[PDB]
């Protein structure tokens, strides 16, 4: 709540490499992790490059895409507050949908429930991969915009026609890690395959 | 040549040390928090960036003649691109003309290629000017108002 | 309003965001005003066509009286060879505002014609042309009304921002700066000076005691 220019804070941020800046607004929003995704930073990123590469090479790019989506949402929040959502385009619409999906499914961890008490890295990477893949598929779909349709029409269609995948992306959080890593990996791979089937049949129908 | 890396407390130059060193020195290159947040490895804030003695550095014998011209043209075009991005946000991007879309794509290509540089990638100033020119070719010849005549045709031909 | 630097930073950020939003709203208002001016020009052209449209239409009635005399009257009413009353309108978002494209008869879908009467051709050339003019008239009128309302709202928002938001926030920043500096810095320096004087005359008293003993 206090200013982050306090001498103790300034001294710490000079030497500390990772600041997990909690947000008073998030705490009031009852968002339990309460970690701000804008002020916080981890300078150790470059060191873990080899670890992330050996674990999952695609994780870096999807993490960067998630960061860009979050930054865009935070940037245009002021615009939508001032101008209004009327001028928002299909790309803006899918960006906001993905941002809300992150804020709800991903950054929120209750930790008072067995499914949310502990989130292993394999489950976290799969959830982020699913969200980013859905974002990419929506981008490609609205970019196609052909056949006397598409773009915002495609966005609304995939919102309604593909609403089941969007809804169960939220439930992907509720997947219990205790069931075992192979089972969770299989379930997430099946979800990814279904998501690929989505926006492909929607591509075939050409709106 | 002195290039101090002075941390600005509270993410601003209003702090006594940044203001004092700005008063003493003759330049101010900036690191934009958003660019790092948007994950561009060089987070250089080009619009706040400025050097008082830019004219002296650029010349015919040292550097190329078109260097200052393309510097000014890129700066103005980037400001226009930011303005057009705001316009696209407020109007829904349908009301934009062709030139507005040109400025938008120019800003996008600028951020994609010129601003982002490999941490180990090295570019000679000639190579940097060539990259800026490749960014510039997408505009029509008449559109580059800042570029002096007989220098535009010198390089815009490609 | 705590004179602490947190409130100063918050107020500075609010002022900067207000300035940026004011600039964006001014640009949007200018664009909307330009579109409204174009719509007004189109509506003026349609109004100029109006009246002359009715003057042309009266010739069809004169021709009907000359050729077929009295009309069919009642349900039939005659006098019509074309321009059946069927239209197609759609609201279209232009410059962020939905504008109904009111396309009326002679420019709307499902229009029908039934050959030509004795003055049916004159009616088509006069009455049906009036319908074509009226389609554009209605579309332009609806678009102009919507654009005028939107431009008025945007101009009011921008003027209110410029006259109240910044004009109140800037004094808030000035008062915060004045309080913070002239109270905290002044009193802290005074406290430090008083402590320094206390130590100084304590050393003086120690020296005096040493001289005495």
């Amino acid at each position: 709540g206090g200013d982050f220019s306090d001498p103790v804070t300034s001294a710490t941020l000079s030497i500390v490499q990772v600041f997990w800046g909690l947000d008073k607004k998030l705490a009031q929003r009852k968002h339990f992790p309460s970690v701000n995704w804008l002020i916080s930073y981890s300078k150790y990123s470059t060191a873990l490059e080899s670890f992330y590469e050996q674990f999952d090479p695609d994780f870096i790019n999807i993490r960067t895409k998630a960061r860009e989506v979050l930054q865009r949402e935070d940037d245009l929040n002021e615009i939508v507050q001032l101008v209004g959502k009327d001028a928002l385009a299909e790309g803006d619409k899918i960006t906001l949908e993905t941002a809300k999906l992150l804020r709800e499914d991903y950054l929120a961890q209750n930790a008072f429930t067995p499914y949310d008490k502990f989130c292993p890295f394999y489950k976290s990477v799969w959830m982020m991969r699913n969200i980013i893949h859905f974002y990419n598929l929506a981008n490609q779909a609205v970019e196609k915009g052909a056949g006397m349709d598409g773009q915002k029409i495609t966005y609304t269609l995939i919102k309604h026609r593909l609403g089941d995948l969007f809804y169960r992306l939220v439930s992907q959080k509720f997947e219990d890690p205790a069931e075992g890593e192979p089972a969770l990996v299989a379930k997430f791979k099946k979800l990814h395959e279904d998501l690929t089937a989505g926006f492909r049949a929607l591509e075939d129908e050409t709106r | 040549t002195q290039i101090p890396i002075l941390t600005m407390p509270n993410d601003d130059i209003t702090h006594p040390t940044p203001d004092l060193t700005g008063y003493i020195t003759e330049g101010q290159i900036y690191i934009d928090r958003q660019l790092q947040n948007r994950q561009i490895y060089p987070p250089i804030n080009v619009l706040p960036s400025l050097s008082r003695l830019m004219k002296s550095a650029i010349g015919e014998g040292m550097t190329r003649r078109d260097h200052s011209d393309v510097s000014n043209q890129l700066y103005a075009n980037y400001a226009i691109g930011k303005d057009v991005q705001a316009m696209k946000a407020v109007v829904g991007e349908e009301a934009l003309s062709s030139e507005d879309l040109l400025y938008l794509e120019f800003l996008d290509k600028f951020e994609r290629k010129f601003v982002a540089q490999g941490a180990y990638d090295s570019r000679n100033i000639f190579q940097s000017l060539d990259l800026a020119w490749t960014l510039l070719r997408i505009f029509p010849r008449e559109l580059l108002h800042r570029i002096p005549g007989k220098t535009l045709d010198q390089y815009y031909s490609r | 309003v705590v004179p602490t630097v947190t409130m100063l930073g918050v107020m500075k950020s609010r002022l900067v965001g207000a300035t940026r939003g004011h600039a964006l709203l001014k640009k949007k208002s200018d664009a909307l005003t330009v579109q409204f001016r174009q719509i007004l020009k189109n509506i003026v052209t349609t109004k100029e066509s109006m009246g002359e449209v009715m003057k042309d239409s009266s010739f069809a009635l004169i021709e009907a009286k000359y050729v077929a005399g009295e009309n069919i009257k009642h349900i039939v009413l005659e006098n019509v060879q074309n321009a059946s009353i069927k239209v197609r309108s759609r609201q279209e978002n232009i410059a962020g505002v939905k504008i109904p494209k009111f396309e009326y008869f002679t420019d709307g879908e499902t229009k029908n014609d039934l050959t030509g009467l004795a003055r049916g051709g004159q009616q088509v050339q006069q009455c049906r042309a009036a319908y074509v003019k009226a389609i554009e008239l209605l579309v332009e009128l609806a678009s102009l009304q919507t654009s005028f309302l939107t431009l008025d709202e945007a101009i009011k928002t921008t003027n209110r921002r410029v006259n109240a938001l910044e004009n109140v926030v800037k004094p808030r920043l000035e008062n915060t700066i004045t309080y913070i500096k002239g109270e905290l810095d002044e009193l802290e320096r005074e406290d430090f000076f008083r402590l320094k004087k206390i130590q100084g005359y304590k050393k003086r008293e120690i020296e005096r005691q040493l001289a005495s003993s």
